[PDB]
């Protein structure tokens, strides 16, 4: 047929890269990065929490089109403030707060019977 | 043509749940949708699965 | 063979109306019940109130009931069964009784602002899918351009598309013509 | 003449056999050759 | 029927008026009977229309009986379009219907000419036809720097 | 049988399809290794190097437009407006 | 930079209709037997009663983005409840001998009918407008 | 343990009800699209057909095996078949599972999940077994056999992700809710004559405060607060869907983390 | 005092009857009487479904895998409808269906599913929703009249 | 031959004038290129993914006409190409294409799109690209076909395209708009109470792709920043764009929120739906298109739909039974309604079968009684529908989708929730076809609604049989008359484009057929081409005579009627001056010569028709465009307006010729559109309606005259075929009183009949 192998989803083809981050001509700070292989699971995640950061000035994410596992996210900053670093300090507090719950799950779990 | 695996729609197993089904409704007499929530099969998804399975393999199994 | 769905296959319920499959998607993405309930398939509002198919909207109420209670739903024609009875019945089970359910928007999470009308309908699969269809003869060693298409083409006043498109590849051959008698008795 | 439909012609027709009640259907059919 | 009309003042006003309708059709006579405007009568009969007003009137009539078509199911197509066709079907001046080697062997023996402007034609020579894109020849500009 | 430059009574601007054929003329020269005039400020695709050519007025090429008579007019690419 | 008119009126009329978040006051100056407000409001971050009271004030600042709370954790021109932020259309209704200006808030529309500010009120958008209870 | 706290209110084998309770939607969802989606799991992924004279055809009967829920709590420890170095499949990336039925009896015979033979060295990681939850042991009738009939299959298992194709799902259906009462107005509620006794109550609702009808809508108020349920198909216990959920995002995003630092 | 709900018949103003109908169902022939609730239905709409069921795959009858035809179409996995006619059981297509109970939403959803399409679940299809068998036969003769 | 065909879906993602191709009919379908040096790199390239991988290659010609073959030539990766060899690579992104739905019955059925590969089978579209081809996505095919040389790719992108069709000639409207989920959706994202959040505002607004990076400012700051939904869609309308309109009590201040405004490319007031987005003569794709472009027009349709689907995707809509139920009262009313009408009907009964009733006037008793007794059941089934559609709320979602356009009507509410009414076979209630009887259920010589056919149940309710049965006898009667008008129509269509076919515009503006006879001396009587014509109001031909004379009358020896001073700086310096009142008394006279002469042309007083240029939106602009205060004299003089109008006129040219002749053909041309004009640009109106200054009014001018000019008819076109696919395209959607009507008269029209069926004389 002509169906993309379901692997596609999920797996890099021959010269793909997990990010490509481009300045965006728009706008001040701004950037566009385009996440392969991913979906809104992290797309909407990431987003969310970079809006939590003050120094945060926009953040958005879509995915041009449900055939391709690939989205774009467009983080604009306060001058001075890196945009890929606005996207460790958010990728990093996820990290921290799953951590937690994991922790606070795996117990209340054992406080537990059946 | 056999009970399926699972629910196409929510992944539950249902193919364990065929012949006591069947033992359920035959042997202890309770009504279809009683039945069908002593298996577990509560939501409306899994309830039309065993409901409206047709075994029609037990047609095909009397050629020889 | 076996055929597994695909974009272009047609399916159809019972009261008149196919469509055929525009997408898929897995689960995740599709929107859910508080329960979480999934569609198996998802139709659109809008081919609804000109085809006047009010009995698909009937079947589906009566259904929801019939999957819940475990009894076969009585849909026969000219009987005494009513949306309302109906409705009353899918209430004893606890669900807005119009077959309406909140609904949550797969990729977020957020609930829809809107509720929606949600059961199990009958639907058949039918023959004559997107891989007996598809073809693209463009050669090596309907589909045409007929009196119609050449037209369409004329009105958009496309000549030179019409004189590649209708020639021959019978090659042009060149000749000699007097510009008196026009014929070609000229001898070269 | 059953292998044809030559008689009136459409007579004799290969049954269907897409589905169950497409050949009872078949098997129920009627025809009007060419006022109202 | 209303009648849009001038009111003294100037601006348009309702005016009805009592019209005959009828089954079937004589022009020539019933025009002529005392008391009716014989200025505006009508008939959805063009031919006869065209028989007793002329092709003018004919074709005036028979934009009308198209259009009246095309707007009795409620849609609207621009003037020009029906009007190509009107013309058409009244050019030499009556109403006409708009609905091989034998042939050939007639061309010989009365002389036709072919203007070769048709598309088919001059697919046959391996040409473009003289209609959109091919209405003009393109040259090489010798006159520039 | 020609009109002389003055006195041409046809329209001064372009037609859709005037400017189509030339558009199109033009880059199947460009597609066969035809010298250009113009300046490429990067353009690689024919048509539309053939459109930097018809706005920077550089195709010299001659619209021959022939009237229902037989009688023609010529008007060169440089000199029809277009719009 | 200013601020451009400024009053306190009394409301007539709360009129929700076919809407359930937003509404239509009708509402009159106390003070001038001439100047008049129609206007909608987001009764659900602002609700409003018949006759309530109203202090109301156009404004002109304190067109670059929009950039979130921050500048605002100290720095409000706003001492008020209530902002919107429209885009006057004006037609200056120059009707009798007073004055009426248009305005739209994303379409939560405005009026003033009056006479006092011609020499006042912006032919143009910049507008702003502002409520306390 | 601050942070996003939780409150198991039921648990069971297979199901385990909870409240997620100072989050964000965002990452409440997205650990439900996790566990549906991405968690590891083990499956038949090719089978060999040997003999079959049974009613049913391979594809139909293959497709039917790849369904079976097998073992898959030691998965991390199984290496996909893709990363490894084998040709082919080898006991790093793979269980083999053997399957031979003949109808011996007059009556009909059955052929069940629990006739599945494991063939490969497990290096004694609980893999592969194919799981059981009825009373009679027998898991999931797969086939039927008449008097004569024969069928005989090797299998490959293969660890998978949902994503790819549903069989390496171990999670069912995920209940999900929030805001029971509607105080949000995240929804608008459809009526005839009264939203209220037209809708259900939800059971989540006694656990949330009713609202105060006076109360001015809350403009400032977010969703912090979670009724989920998580149901378990078995190859999985259930805890064990959610932990390796709330693991597999983490590692998601730290793959990012890893990749920023290689620009 | 009858039910809101109920449609409107108009009463035997009748002392007269020589007859009675056994069902007014029994107008309708084998297709129509696939459709639930007809009478809901505007007319030309059971028209189109009496053509369409005749496309639907289900199974055709238990043999087939000893027949040899042209074509066939056989579902993996028929269901019986939740909402049947009574004159199905004489049809038996409760037995030899020709369809599945789908979970259906009626949606806008992303935009995939205007003008008469539709957006299917792939997790189930993968699980085997709407799979079906297809079977070709090929026949070939020998030689002949040389 | 280098065509494809296969099923056809929807796809929100793609731009208006693409085409998903799957990629494996894209490494079937080739175009050969020529190597140069601008392309011998990608062409080398795509020789060594040749046939198999896509972009790539099946063939390689050489200089020779040897055709090197990549799938088998044991050189297939060892090719070094020479400039001027051909390479036949597949189709790719971007090159046109043409895409076509049979039947083609207009041109717009046969479009050029830009390719877009794709993985999965269908060919993929826009949704607004479906009314012109007439498709859908229930099995449709349609054919895709490749060009293959540079002349032919620029006729296609030249001429073809989509986006240059979005206006059609054939009503000079255009022929794609918003519909389905992103016209139910734009609506609700419009009305008052729509709010949106920050967090989805950023995700809306990063959706369009060209959005310059600003956030706009939200509608309210105050207790939370919450931008409204017609803000949000303003972001894809792009600037300089306004458009007004007033429904039936719009006023602006829309208590309603109807009607439209929208000034510089963001709306003010109004709901958006079918009237401003869809295909309507006027709304917004009419004016995006005229003042800023085809490409513009044609992202304009992606930005909306990106947006707007969004937006629906997280807000939902559905329908569902509980739509079609009306309120327990109500139903009380309907059943009420229906019972007096059968109490009409049984009086009107009673009536004639005592003898009392009397005929009026060649029709027979019977037949007055059968129009009464149907007139009665109509009346019933509307007054019953018009009683469920007032009760239904806002939130019903069928009534959501009758208000925002996108599908269903009244007669669907109605028959639906009320009663479907009065079932008909050949214009009359169902007969007697057993002896006396319509069925044996019934008794003989039963006139009344039941035993004819009245269903008096809605299809919620249900049918009963006997009401099924006459219900199905009606529908039959619209299969078959359907395939009859299918058949008749697509015989009239090729009739009528084979008689006009060879008709074409020529560059003397005359039409004429292949003999070169003339047909008409000026294309339409006017020389314009149709999809540059919209409907304007030409103002002097309604009105009082006093409220002409105050619009129109400057008399500047009056006091009482001059122009005030505040309107212009020459205002003190013009009263009673003597000479400018001899120019402003000859405007008038020629304001006053041009009613008369339109009220003898349009005898009606129909005020609205079809002209080229839109005057009142070029004044918009001018208004906007030069910030024009309504509080400042101009500094236009009278002599600038009056004699600028008048040079104005003699440029607006469609004939040029220097004999007489042609000039007054010229000027016979021109006439309407110089009435509009006048009429538009009369002194009291430039500086007391319009307050223009000089430097507006001069460009007012000027554009008028490039517009003008850019809309005359281009010699060549064939406006023949044109014309024949403009009259039989919308005489097939005749899927559908006692003259004969619709399409066997229109057989009977262009037959020309001597033996008519309904021959009829109207005198008055
Ligand atoms: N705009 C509009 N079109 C409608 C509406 N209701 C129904 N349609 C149709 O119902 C008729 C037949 O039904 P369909 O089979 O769905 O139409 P179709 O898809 O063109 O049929 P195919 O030829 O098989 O593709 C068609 O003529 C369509 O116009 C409505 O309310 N609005
Ligand atoms: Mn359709
Ligand atoms: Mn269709
Ligand atoms: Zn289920
Ligand atoms: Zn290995």
């Amino acid at each position: 047929m002509n169906a993309p192998d379901r692997f596609e989803l999920f797996l890099l083809g021959e010269g793909e890269s997990k990010l490509k981050i481009d300045p965006d001509t728009k706008a001040p700070n701004a950037v566009v990065i385009t996440f392969e292989k991913e979906d809104h699971t992290l797309g909407n995640l990431i987003r969310a929490e970079l809006l939590n950061d003050r120094k945060v000035l926009f953040a958005a994410y879509k995915v041009e089109h449900p055939f391709f596992a690939r989205f774009k996210l467009r983080i604009q900053t306060t001058e001075g403030y890196d945009p890929k670093d606005a996207l460790k300090n958010a990728c990093n507090s996820i990290i921290n707060k799953l951590g937690a719950l994991k922790t606070n799950f795996e117990t209340e779990w054992n406080l537990q019977t059946l | 043509m056999i009970v399926p695996v699972r629910c196409f729609s929510c992944g539950k197993v249902v193919g364990d749940k065929w012949e006591s089904y069947l033992n359920l409704l035959q042997e202890d007499e309770l009504d279809e949708g009683t039945a069908l929530s002593r298996l577990g099969l509560k939501r409306y998804c899994c309830r039309r699965m065993i409901l409206t399975h047709v075994d029609l393999i037990e047609k095909f199994l009397r050629y020889n | 063979t076996t055929k597994i769905p695909q974009i272009g296959d047609k399916f159809a319920s019972r009261h008149g109306q196919k469509g055929t499959i525009g997408i898929t998607y897995r689960r995740e993405d599709m929107p859910f019940t508080a329960e979480g309930i999934v569609p198996d398939l998802i139709i659109n509002p809008h081919a609804i109130p000109s085809r006047m198919t009010v009995a698909h909207l009937i079947e589906c109420l009566l259904s929801k009931v019939a999957a819940l209670s475990g009894n076969e739903g009585d849909a026969s024609p000219f009987t005494d069964i009513t949306v309302e009875g109906i409705s009353k019945l899918l209430r004893e089970h606890g669900y807005q009784s119009r077959g309406f359910e909140v609904m949550y928007n797969g990729h977020t999470g957020k609930k829809l602002m809107a509720q929606i009308f949600f059961g199990p309908t009958y639907y058949q699969r039918l023959r004559h899918m997107v891989d007996d269809k598809i073809h693209a003869r463009a050669r090596g060693p309907g589909l045409r351009f007929g009196e119609m298409e050449r037209d369409c083409m004329i009105a958009h006043g496309a000549a030179s598309f019409l004189k590649e498109r209708l020639m021959e590849a019978s090659d042009a051959f060149r000749v000699h013509i007097c510009g008196i008698c026009g014929l070609m008795t000229v001898i070269a | 003449a059953l292998a044809t439909g030559n008689w009136g012609a459409g007579v004799s027709q290969v049954l269907n056999r897409y589905t169950y009640s497409s050949t009872l259907s078949h098997l129920r059919r009627t025809n009007t050759p060419i006022a109202k | 029927y209303d009648r849009k009309v001038p009111s003294p003042t100037g601006e348009y006003v309702k005016e009805p008026e009592w019209v005959l309708e009828t089954d079937g059709v004589n022009l020539s006579e019933v025009m002529t009977v005392p008391g009716i405007d014989p200025t505006r009568i009508y008939t959805n009969s063009f031919i006869d229309i065209m028989e007793v007003l002329g092709i003018e009137a004919g074709r005036a009539a028979l934009y009308k009986e198209v259009y009246n078509v095309i707007a009795s199911d409620g849609s609207y197509v621009n003037y020009r379009h029906m009007a190509l066709l009107v013309d058409v079907m009244t050019t030499q001046g009556g109403l006409t219907s708009v609905t091989t080697v034998e042939i050939l062997f007639e061309a010989g023996a009365s002389a036709e000419l072919d203007d070769c402007r048709g598309v088919s034609e001059n697919v046959i020579l391996g040409q473009m036809a003289p209609i959109g894109t091919g209405a003009f020849d393109v040259m090489i500009d010798e006159e520039s720097l | 049988k020609a009109i002389p430059k003055d006195q041409r009574a046809t329209t001064p601007y372009m037609t859709k399809y005037e400017r189509a054929r030339i558009l199109g003329t033009r880059a199947l020269q460009i597609s066969m290794n035809a010298p250009v005039f113009v300046d490429l400020e990067g353009e690689t695709d024919p048509l539309r190097i053939a459109m930097k050519e018809l706005a920077e007025k550089k195709i010299p090429l001659v619209i021959r437009r022939y009237l229902p008579d037989g009688s023609f007019e010529d008007w060169s690419v440089e000199e029809l407006i277009v719009d | 930079s200013n601020t451009l008119f400024d009053d306190i009126f009394q409301v007539s009329e709360v009129d929700p209709g076919r809407y359930n978040k937003v509404c239509r006051i009708e509402a009159a100056s106390t003070t001038q037997d001439q100047c008049k407000l129609t206007l909608d409001i987001n009764v659900e971050l602002f609700p409003v009663a018949a006759q309530d009271s109203l202090t109301v004030t156009i404004a002109s600042s304190l067109t670059r983005s929009w950039r979130p709370p921050q500048a605002g954790d100290r720095s409000l021109a706003d001492d008020y409840d209530y902002v919107m932020y429209g885009t006057a259309y004006k037609f200056e209704e120059v009707s009798k001998d007073l004055i009426a200006v248009y305005y739209s808030f994303g379409g939560l529309l405005m009026r003033l009918e009056g006479n006092y500010r011609n020499l006042n009120n912006l032919k143009q958008e910049n507008a702003y407008l502002l409520i306390r209870r | 343990e601050e942070g996003p706290q939780v409150k198991i209110r039921e648990a069971s084998k297979d199901n385990v009800d909870f409240i997620l309770s100072n989050v964000d939607l965002a990452m409440a969802n997205s650990l439900r699209r996790v566990m549906i989606a991405e968690i590891p799991t083990l499956a038949i992924d090719s089978v060999e057909v040997e003999t079959n004279t049974t009613v049913l055809a391979d594809e139909f009967i293959a497709h039917r095996l790849g369904l079976i829920p097998l073992q898959s709590m030691d998965i991390e420890q199984l290496e996909y078949s893709r990363d490894c170095f084998c040709e082919d499949h080898c006991d790093k990336c793979s269980v083999v599972l053997t399957l031979q039925a003949f109808g011996e009896s007059e009556s009909t015979t059955n052929v069940y999940s629990k006739d599945l033979v494991i063939v490969s060295n497990l290096m004694g990681r609980n893999i592969g077994h194919p799981i059981i939850q009825d009373k009679e042991g027998n898991g999931v009738l797969i086939c039927k056999l008449r008097k004569g009939q024969e069928l005989k299959l090797t299998c490959v298992a293969k660890k998978g992700i949902a994503k790819e194709h549903a069989k390496w799902g171990p999670a069912a259906a995920i209940e999900f809710e929030y805001d029971p009462w509607n105080k949000l107005k995240h929804t608008d509620y459809w009526y005839e004559q009264d939203s209220a006794k037209e809708w259900p109550q939800s059971k989540n609702c006694e656990y949330e405060d009713p609202p105060n009808e006076g109360d001015p809508f809350d403009y400032k108020a977010q969703a912090d607060t979670f009724y989920m349920n998580v149901e378990s198909v078995g190859s999985i216990p259930v805890d064990q869907v959610v932990v390796r959920g709330i693991d597999t995002l983490q590692k998601k995003v730290a793959s990012i983390l890893l990749a920023l630092t290689q620009m | 005092d009858v039910d809101p709900a109920k449609r409107i018949r108009v009463s035997h103003h009748a002392t007269t009857f020589t007859h009675c109908e056994i069902h007014p169902s029994m107008i309708l022939g084998v297709a129509a009487s696939i459709i639930p609730f007809p009478d809901h239905n505007q007319s030309p709409r059971n028209t189109y479904q009496s053509a369409m069921g005749k496309q639907a795959m289900g199974v055709f009858l238990t043999n087939y895998n000893v027949r040899m035809d042209t074509m066939a179409n056989i579902l993996y996995y028929p269901q019986k409808p939740l909402g049947t006619t009574r004159a199905m059981e004489y049809l038996k297509f409760r037995e030899l269906p020709a369809g599945q109970n789908a979970i259906v939403a009626i949606a806008c959803y992303s935009g995939y599913n205007q003008e008469d399409s539709m957006i299917m679940n792939q997790s189930s299809i993968d699980r085997g929703l709407f799979r079906s068998l297809f079977f070709r036969s090929y026949m070939d003769q020998e030689k002949k009249y040389g | 031959d280098f065509s494809a065909r296969t099923v056809i879906s929807g796809d929100p993602n793609l731009e208006l004038d693409q085409v998903g191709v799957p990629k494996s009919i894209a490494k079937t379908l080739t175009y050969p290129e020529v190597v140069t040096p601008y392309n011998i790199d990608r062409l080398t390239q795509l020789v060594r993914n040749g046939p198999n991988e896509h972009p790539g290659a099946k063939y390689v010609i050489r200089d020779s006409g040897d055709r090197i073959d990549l799938r088998y030539s044991k050189r297939a990766g060892d090719i070094q190409l020479q400039y001027g060899w051909k390479v036949e690579r597949h189709i790719m992104d971007n090159d046109p294409v043409l895409f076509n739905r049979q039947p083609s019955l207009h041109k717009m059925s046969m479009m050029a799109h830009r390719v877009k590969v794709i993985p999965y089978s269908t060919f993929r579209l826009n949704l607004s690209v479906t009314s012109p081809y007439n498709a859908d996505f229930d099995g449709d095919e349609m054919n895709l076909h490749v060009p293959q040389s540079e002349e032919t790719r620029a006729e296609l992108s030249q001429l073809c395209a989509v986006p240059l069709q979005i206006v059609s000639p054939q009503s000079n409207k255009p022929c794609m708009g918003i519909v389905q989920d992103t016209l139910c959706g734009i609506r609700k994202l419009t009305l008052r109470d729509t709010f949106i959040e920050l967090d989805q505002v950023l995700n809306m607004l990063y959706w369009v792709p060209d959005w310059d990076g600003v956030i706009p400012t939200p509608a309210i700051i105050k207790p939370k920043p919450l931008w409204s939904g017609k803000q949000i869609l303003s972001v894809a309308i792009p600037n300089g764009i306004h458009l007004q309109r007033f429904d039936e009590g719009t006023t602006l201040l829309s208590p309603k929120d109807n009607g439209m405004l929208i000034i510089d490319g963001q709306i003010i007031f109004g709901v958006v739906e079918k009237k401003t987005v869809g295909s309507s003569n006027g709304g917004l794709i009419h004016v995006v298109t005229r003042e800023k472009g085809p490409q513009v027009c044609a992202k304009l349709f992606g930005n909306i739909q990106k947006v707007v689907n969004f937006w629906l995707l997280h807000n939902g809509f559905s329908t569902g039974i509980g739509d079609t139920i009306a309120d327990g009262p109500t139903m009380r009313e309907i059943t009420e309604t229906i019972a007096e009408a059968k109490k009409k009907v049984l009086d009107v009964t009673k009536e004639a079968q005592a003898n009392l009733l009397t005929a009026k006037h060649g029709m027979t008793l019977r037949e007055s009684f059968e129009d009464n007794v149907v007139r009665f059941l109509n009346e019933a089934r509307d007054k019953a529908g018009r009683l469920a559609e007032v009760n239904l709320k806002d939130l019903n979602n069928v009534k959501q989708m009758v208000m925002a356009g996108s599908k269903g009507s009244f007669i669907n509410i109605a028959q639906m929730s009320a009663c479907v009414g009065q079932q008909s076979v050949e214009g009359k209630r169902i007969a007697f076809g057993f002896v006396d009887r319509t069925l044996p259920h019934f008794s003989k010589d039963d006139y009344s609604p039941e035993s004819k056919g009245f269903v008096e149940n809605s299809y919620l309710r249900g049918l009963t049989p006997q009401e099924f049965f006459f219900h199905a006898m009606g529908g039959r009667e619209g299969l078959i008359d359907t395939a009859v008008k299918t058949a008749e129509t697509g015989y009239i269509q090729r009739r009528l484009v084979k008689a006009l076919e060879d008709i074409m515009v020529h560059y003397d503006n005359t039409t004429r057929n292949s003999l070169g006879n003339v047909i008409q001396f000026i294309y339409g009587e006017d020389g314009m081409d149709a999809a540059h014509i919209e409907k304007q109001s030409l103002d002097t031909i309604g009105g009082s005579d006093a409220a002409f004379e105050k619009r129109y009358r400057v008399d500047l020896l009056n006091t009482d009627h001059t122009l005030d001073p505040s309107l212009l700086e020459s205002g003190s310096e013009i009263l009673g001056d003597l000479k400018l009142q001899v120019l402003l008394d000859e405007e008038y006279k020629q304001l006053v010569k041009d009613r008369k002469f339109l009220r003898e042309v349009f005898v009606d007083g129909e005020a609205n028709w079809p002209l080229p240029v839109n005057i009142r939106r070029i004044i918009q602009n001018a208004q906007q465009t030069f910030h024009i205060d309504h509080t400042k004299p101009s500094d236009l003089t009278i002599k600038d307006i009056v004699l600028g109008v008048k040079d104005l006129q003699e440029n607006l040219l469609v004939l040029r010729g220097k004999n007489e002749i042609i000039q007054n053909a010229q000027r016979d041309a021109v006439t309407l559109f110089c009435c509009l004009l006048r009429s538009r640009l009369a002194t009291r109106r430039v500086l007391q309606e319009y307050r223009l200054t000089k430097q507006a009014f001069d460009w007012v001018l000027s554009n008028i005259e490039a517009q003008f000019l850019r809309s005359v008819v281009h010699p060549g076109e064939m406006v023949g075929v044109l014309a024949a696919q403009s009259i039989g395209e919308p005489a097939t959607q005749m899927t559908l009183k006692k003259v004969t009507s619709g399409v066997p008269r229109l057989k009977e029209i262009l037959n020309v009949a001597k033996n008519m069926k309904t021959p009829s004389l109207t005198v008055y």
